[PDB]
RNA sequence: GCUCGCCGGAAGACCAAGGGUUCCUGUCCAACGUUAAUCGGGGCAGGGUGAGUCGACCCCUAAGGCGAGGCCGAAAGGCGUAGUCGAUGGGAAACAGGUUAAUAUUCCUGUACUUGGUGUUACUGCGAAGGGGGGACGGAGAAGGCUAUGUUGGCCGGGCGACGGUUGUCCCGGUUUAAGCGUGUAGGCUGGUUUUCCAGGCAAAUCCGGAAAAUCAAGGCUGAGGCGUGAUGACGAGGCACUACGGUGCUGAAGCAACAAAUGCCCUGCUUCCAGGAAAAGCCUCUAAGCAUCAGGUAACAUCAAAUCGUACCCCAAACCGACACAGGUGGUCAGGUAGAGAAUACCAAGGCGCUUGAGAGAACUCGGGUGAAGGAACUAGGCAAAAUGGUGCCGUAACUUCGGGAGAAGGCACGCUGAUAUGUAGGUGAGGUCCCUCGCGGAUGGAGCUGAAAUCAGUCGAAGAUACCAGCUGGCUGCAACUGUUUAUUAAAAACACAGCACUGUGCAAACACGAAAGUGGACGUAUACGGUGUGACGCCUGCCCGGUGCCGGAAGGUUAAUU
RNA sequence: AGGACCGAACCGACUAAUGUUGAAAAAUUAGCGGAUGACUUGUGGCUGGGGGUGAAAGGCCAAUCAAACCGGGAGAUAGCU
């Protein structure tokens, strides 16, 4: 059976990427929120 | 002319289609094409603001010169073609300058037949003149609204609209929904019907060729639940209620046009 | 022109592999670890001017560094460049 | 290593996605592997991915995204113009052979091709952000011509058989060769050429479009395959000699022909239909500003350049998505033999596997199968399940019907093999030779060779010849829904939803309506033969009475009636 | 010619058995329906939570739906256990 994660690598960086986070304020919320916490990981993108 | 099938299938067996030996039967004027791409019935919102569009076959636009404002230069029609985008026919004309144009086919043309524009254009059908050198009592179509503007009324296949009178700056046309109207003399009208009038004789015969044509099934509002239509609900099938829109709107015989702006040009309402 | 400083560090070691060898001996190639940034042209005429050799062609792939394991930490080492380098078939460095 | 069994339109091979070292070599067996492990996709260490031509990057655009100014919005922001991005699409160029433990169209050998920049030359109107052509496009269907590929013969090498026979009409195996270049064919499309003129192509134009003369009556474009060359080359069964028995060095015969034949190619063609079938650039062509014995353009020759990144390995899977080394899911390509209509199915080839617990025993009972006396639905809610039918050709086939159907209705007959008709037939293919013409991949004639159904008659074996796999059960009455579709992913597939058709109603275009504080956008680049809403639901015969109640539509003499005053 | 017929790939899911601490949080086996169309499939894009989408089952919107998920008001309130 088709599970929900199908992989696409174009898409993930598309929704969730270092770019696409910058493009909004929102997402740049969510940047400075994981960087507050001192996430390793800022975001999908590498 | 329209032509029984006969039922060798079932979604043949009341299929009526509309057949013309005098369309063209080659590619279109590739000069006078553009792309139009498919909606869906989405807005920018990307939303959908008017259900029951989809899907259908591709198209290309045939830019069709409305305004038939080219005066004085005799053209020439050289072939009938067929549109995807409106039920009339369209055909291509020759000016003798050597340009070329798209036009409403009118009733009766065929190829050969010449066309002319202006004021000094004789009473035939096809030519384009103002409506003010038009001889009350005779049929148009192609009909302007503004002068300059295009032509925007009696446009559908078999259409065409009467000029009852002609008083002043203003001359007064019966509609085909039957409304009595002003519009100024100086609008442009073609002589004569649009053309292809047994179109509305055609029967599709079955579901798959109105889903050809753009069109998506329509549910109705009695068949929902309440929750997304004020028809919905019941234990088997129950209305009890005034029919409305999915919006809520009385939707037998509730009037919807408010425009104070073009009140006075219209003499009589439809009725 | 590729100046002096650029050409000299360009050229990081010599590769020493078994294929290397089998290169040298039969191909008159012989294989470099060189500058990540390191071009073609950087490559011959570093090779050209600093081991004094005729260079017919240069070629070049990107090296990728292992995931190791350095008792439960996980490492990685880095990339490098190597470059497949012949010979004019008369100099044999 | 010898046997055995399994897959073989895959359980073989290769691309894309996704993963990321799982690839190869050496070493180790704690933990991991559902058992043991000397083995491993496990640990540890080293090695391994070579490009002007493959891909990305690059040029170009689709849907869509973002968007200088702009319009709108308490703020945040929203939309959108010029623009700029965005492939799943358009755009230049390489093949064959060999080689590593692990890469190869990338390395080597041989033989090619594309684009650009410079320098010399012969000439020469060059020049875009503009004009025109082109690129450039649907579904179905049909035949012809081919090729991949296969069969058989010829040829070459080898063999003479564990048990009766095996010098033959015997057996085994091989019989291969690219891109490029030259030829322009089966075939498709279009009438050329030269003048003159012209409200068109935002201005101009020699280009396109239009018009009129003359002249020839053929010119051009496109095109699979074949042939020649590439190639006296490479490859080649096999055969000589070592060996670390993993492999190696060397030499090397034949290398032809006929037939059959694709879902691949000609073919982005042809024919036909209605639902009428991207864009932009590369490319060709025309001029404007402008420049002018210069810059620039064309041909020739030479020289230089073609960067950067990817390239291992899995990829219907133990490496991807499913917590697992999980009977699941995962787009595209290749496509041998015999039988077969076939990519069904059975047995096989190449190639790959025996599924990471085994050894005994031969109770009940459970699971998956085989057979069954006499009866034959008596079972049961119900023939659930099982059993049964099952192919080709021919004969024949009812009610009803919207005249198409119903229909494969029902039912029945033949079916293997051998010989003859006919040392192999009807047919298909087609050589030599003979003749001819604008001599060529030409025509005509001609029929050798090759391949080859089906039928009839006679005979013959078995219980049985559509013998295996494979492969409709049939008929009668009736409810519902016209029909093909759609639906409760994961207890409901239906009589529910949809449907073509019908009706009512709104809507005159800055349409009604819908998403939006708005700007706008969809409706629609549509215009009442159109569009939205509602109900009904093919078709046939039809659709009666009630406006008291509620809703909607029209009216305004009168009563009552807000803010305001 | 055909939302034509029979039938593989492919798409689906009518019946039964098994399995129900499964090989599998929906499968397997034998049968079953469609199979040129209102078909199916790859890549990319758009619609966002009182909102979307829905040939309409209150279906689906990441194993979650008569109002998704995450964080916050928040130690909501709980005459109840
Ligand atoms: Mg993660
Ligand atoms: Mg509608
Ligand atoms: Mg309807
Ligand atoms: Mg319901
Ligand atoms: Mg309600
Ligand atoms: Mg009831
Ligand atoms: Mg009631
Ligand atoms: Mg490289
Ligand atoms: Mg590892
Ligand atoms: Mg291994
Ligand atoms: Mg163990
Ligand atoms: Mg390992
Ligand atoms: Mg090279
Ligand atoms: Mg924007
Ligand atoms: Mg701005
Ligand atoms: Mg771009
Ligand atoms: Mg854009
Ligand atoms: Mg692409
Ligand atoms: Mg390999
Ligand atoms: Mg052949
Ligand atoms: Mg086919
Ligand atoms: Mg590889
Ligand atoms: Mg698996
Ligand atoms: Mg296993
Ligand atoms: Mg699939
Ligand atoms: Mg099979
Ligand atoms: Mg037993
Ligand atoms: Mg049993
Ligand atoms: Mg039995
Ligand atoms: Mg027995
Ligand atoms: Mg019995
Ligand atoms: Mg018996
Ligand atoms: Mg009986
Ligand atoms: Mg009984
Ligand atoms: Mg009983
Ligand atoms: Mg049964
Ligand atoms: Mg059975
Ligand atoms: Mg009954
Ligand atoms: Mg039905
Ligand atoms: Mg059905
Ligand atoms: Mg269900
Ligand atoms: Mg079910
Ligand atoms: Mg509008
Ligand atoms: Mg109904
Ligand atoms: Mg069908
Ligand atoms: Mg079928
Ligand atoms: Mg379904
Ligand atoms: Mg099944
Ligand atoms: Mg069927
Ligand atoms: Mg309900
Ligand atoms: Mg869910
Ligand atoms: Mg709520
Ligand atoms: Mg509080
Ligand atoms: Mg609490």
């Amino acid at each position: 059976m088709k599970r929900t994660f199908q992989p696409s690598v174009l898409k993930r960086n598309r929704s969730h990427g270092f770019r696409a986070r910058m493009a909004t304020k929102n997402g740049r919320q969510v940047l400075a929120r994981r960087r507050a916490k001192g996430r390793a990981r800022l975001t999908v993108s590498k | 002319a329209v032509v029984k099938c006969k039922p060798t299938s079932p979604g043949r067996r009341h299929v009526v289609k509309v057949v013309n030996p005098e369309l063209h039967k080659g590619k279109p004027f590739a000069p006078l094409l553009e792309k139009n791409s498919k909606s869906g019935g989405r807005n920018n919102n990307g939303r959908i603001t008017t259900r029951h569009i989809g899907g259908g076959h591709k198209q290309a636009y045939r830019i069709v010169d409305f305004k038939r404002n080219k005066d004085g230069i005799p053209a020439v029609v050289e072939r009938l073609e067929y549109d995807p985008n409106r039920s009339a026919n369209i055909a291509l004309v020759l000016y003798k300058d050597g340009e070329r144009r798209y036009i409403l086919a009118p009733k009766g043309l065929k190829a050969g037949d010449q066309i002319q524009s202006g004021v000094d254009a004789a009473i035939k059908p096809g030519n384009t003149l103002p409506m003010r050198n038009i001889p009350v009592g005779s049929t148009v179509h192609n009909v302007e609204m503004k002068p300059g503007k295009g032509g925007q009324l009696a446009r559908s296949a078999g259409t065409y609209v009467q000029i009852v009178a002609r008083d002043g700056a203003y001359v007064t046309l019966r509609l085909r929904s039957g409304e009595m109207r002003k519009v100024e003399a100086d609008c442009r009208a073609t002589l004569g019907e649009v053309g292809n009038a047994e179109h509305m004789l055609r029967v599709l015969g079955k579901a798959g060729a109105a889903r050809w044509r753009g069109v998506r099934p329509t549910v109705r509002g009695t068949a929902m639940n309440p929750v997304d239509h004020p028809h919905g609900g019941g234990e088997g099938r129950n209305f009890g209620k005034h029919p409305v829109t999915p919006w809520g709107v009385q939707t037998k015989g509730k009037k919807t046009r408010s425009n104070k702006r073009t009140d006075k040009f219209i003499v009589r309402r439809r009725s | 022109m590729i100046r002096e400083e650029r050409l000299l560090k360009v050229l990081r070691a010599p590769h020493v592999s078994e294929k290397a060898s089998t290169a040298m001996e039969k191909s008159n190639t012989i294989v470099l670890k060189v500058a990540k940034d390191a071009t073609k042209a950087e490559i011959k005429a570093a090779v050209q001017k600093l081991f004094e050799v005729e260079v017919e062609v240069v070629n070049t792939l990107v090296v990728k560094g292992k995931v190791k394991r350095h008792g439960q930490r996980i490492g990685r080492r880095s990339d490098w460049k190597k470059a497949y380098v012949t010979l004019k078939e008369g100099q044999n460095l």
